[PDB]
C-alpha cells in the first residue's frame, strides 16, 4: 500500500 | 539537449535499441537489463531515462517516483479526426483465452487447469486474473490454484514456472523476458496454441493478431480466430468477436515512464522520434520502424500508432486509475 519495493 | 537513455529488456530488445540508436545518430542509446524491475531500478539510479511499460509496471515504477510521459495509442474503434498523438487513449481489453475444443472449460471451472501469463505483475496476463481468482475463492493461495502455469517472474522451481520453456537452448526458463518462448501477449497465446496451457490471459487484439494469417510466425501462421473462444465471469464461453462483451477488465494502455526531472525532456525527443521513426514516419519503413518488431511487441507493442499525449498531466495513479490502482493494492496484500 505504501513504500517503494527497492 | 542531452541524449535519451532507452533501458531495453533482454537482449532482443537490446538489439532493437541499437539499432534505433544508430538510426537517430545517438539522440537515443541503450542501456539493458535482464528484466521489466530492474529496468525500473536503472532508471531510479539515474543510469537510464526511460521505458515504455504495461501498467502493473507502471504501478511498482509509479511508487518509486516515476511518472508517465506518453502513452500507447493503437488504432483506435471509432473514427476521428484528432491527430493520433492528441487523440484520448481507449484501454485495451483483458481476456481469458481457451480453445473452443476444450468443450465445457469456463471461468468456473479453472481450479486445477493450466494457464499461461504474460508475466507476474503484468495487468491482464496476472492483476487482473490473479486479483479476480484471489477475490471470488477468498484466499491469498493463487499460486496453488492452478496445476501447472507459465508465470515469467515467478520462482522457477514453482508449478507456476512449470509451463515455461526458456530459449532455444532451453536456458532462461521463466525469466520475464522475450528469451522466455511463452513470454509476454505473443508468448502466452502461444501457450495456448500449443496446448501446452488450458487458458491464456492475454488481451483482445493478441487473439486476433495471432490467428488468420495476421501472422506469419510457424506457430502463429494456421490457427484460426474460429478455434479459440473467451471465457466469460458470468461463466459463459463466446466467439473472439465478442470482447466487448466477454472481458475481465479494461486495462490503461502500456506507457513510458521517466523520472520527473527528466520527463519534459522525454517528452521531447519521444515526439521527434516517432516523427522520424513511427507510422507513416519520415524514416519508416526504409530506415527504421520503431513500432514494429516481427510481432515480438520490442519495445512498444507492434500495434502502436503513435505515442499520445496525456491529458491533465496524470500522477501515476491518475493514468492507472483509482479502481485498478485499488486492485493491485488489493493483490499484493498476499504476498
Ligand atoms: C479486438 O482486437 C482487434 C485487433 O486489434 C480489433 O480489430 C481491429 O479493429 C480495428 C478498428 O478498431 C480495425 O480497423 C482493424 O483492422 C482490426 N484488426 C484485425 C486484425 O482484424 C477489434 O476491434 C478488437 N475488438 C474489440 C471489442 O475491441
Ligand atoms: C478484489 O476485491 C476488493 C474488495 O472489494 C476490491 O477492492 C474494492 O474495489 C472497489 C471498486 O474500485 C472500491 O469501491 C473498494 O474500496 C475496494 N475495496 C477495498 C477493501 O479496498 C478489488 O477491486 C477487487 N479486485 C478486482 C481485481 O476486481
Ligand atoms: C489513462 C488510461 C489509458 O488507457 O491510457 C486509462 C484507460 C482506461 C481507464 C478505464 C477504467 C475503467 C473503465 C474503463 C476505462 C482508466 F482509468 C485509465
Ligand atoms: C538529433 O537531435 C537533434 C536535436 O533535436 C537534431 O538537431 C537532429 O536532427 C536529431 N537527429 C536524429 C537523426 O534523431
Ligand atoms: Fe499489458
Ligand atoms: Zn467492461
Ligand atoms: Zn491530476
Amino acid at each position: 500500500l505504501e513504500a517503494c519495493a527497492f | 539537449y542531452t541524449r535519451v537513455v532507452w533501458c531495453a529488456v533482454g537482449p532482443e530488445e537490446q538489439k532493437k535499441c541499437q539499432q534505433w540508436s544508430q538510426q537517430s545518430g545517438q539522440n537515443v542509446t541503450c542501456a539493458t537489463a535482464s528484466t521489466t524491475d530492474d529496468c525500473i531500478v536503472l532508471v531510479l539510479k539515474g543510469e537510464a531515462d526511460a521505458l515504455n511499460l504495461d501498467g502493473g509496471y507502471i504501478y511498482t515504477a509509479g511508487k518509486c517516483g516515476l511518472v508517465p510521459v506518453l502513452a500507447e495509442n493503437r488504432k483506435s474503434s471509432k473514427h476521428s479526426s484528432l491527430d493520433c498523438v492528441l487523440r484520448p487513449t481507449e484501454g485495451y481489453l483483458a481476456v481469458a483465452v481457451v480453445k473452443k475444443a476444450n468443450e465445457g472449460l469456463t471461468w468456473n471451472s479453472l481450479k486445477d487447469k493450466k494457464s499461461c501469463h504474460t508475466a507476474v505483475d503484468r495487468t491482464a496476463g496476472w492483476n487482473i486474473p490473479m486479483g479476480l481468482i484471489v477475490n471470488q475463492t477468498g484466499s491469498c493461495a493463487f499460486d496453488e490454484f492452478f496445476s501447472q502455469s507459465c508465470a515469467p517472474g515467478a520462482d522457477p522451481k514453482s508449478r507456476l514456472c512449470a509451463l515455461c520453456a526458456g530459449d532455444d537452448q532451453g536456458l532462461d526458463k521463466c525469466v520475464p523476458n522475450s528469451k522466455e518462448k511463452y513470454y509476454g501477449y505473443t508468448g502466452a497465446f502461444r501457450c495456448l496454441a500449443e496446448d501446452v496451457g488450458d487458458v491464456a490471459f492475454v488481451k483482445n487484439d493478441t487473439v486476433w493478431e495471432n490467428t488468420n494469417g495476421e501472422s506469419t510466425a510457424d506457430w502463429a501462421k494456421n490457427l484460426k480466430r474460429e478455434d479459440f473462444r473467451l471465457l466469460c465471469l458470468d461463466g459463459t464461453r463466446k466467439p473472439v468477436t465478442e470482447a466487448q462483451s466477454c472481458h475481465l477488465a479494461v486495462a490503461p494502455n502500456h506507457a513510458v515512464v521517466s523520472r520527473s526531472d527528466r520527463a519534459a525532456h522525454v517528452e521531447q525527443v519521444l515526439l521527434h522520434q516517432q516523427a522520424l521513426f513511427g507510422k507513416n514516419g519520415k524514416n519508416c519503413p526504409d530506415k527504421f520502424c520503431l513500432f514494429k518488431s516481427e510481432t515480438k511487441n520490442l519495445l512498444f507493442n507492434d500495434n502502436t500508432e503513435c505515442l499520445a499525449k496525456l491529458g491533465g498531466r496524470p500522477t501515476y495513479e491518475e493514468y492507472l486509475g483509482t479502481e485498478y490502482v485499488t486492485a493491485i493494492a488489493n493483490l499484493k496484500k498476499c504476498s
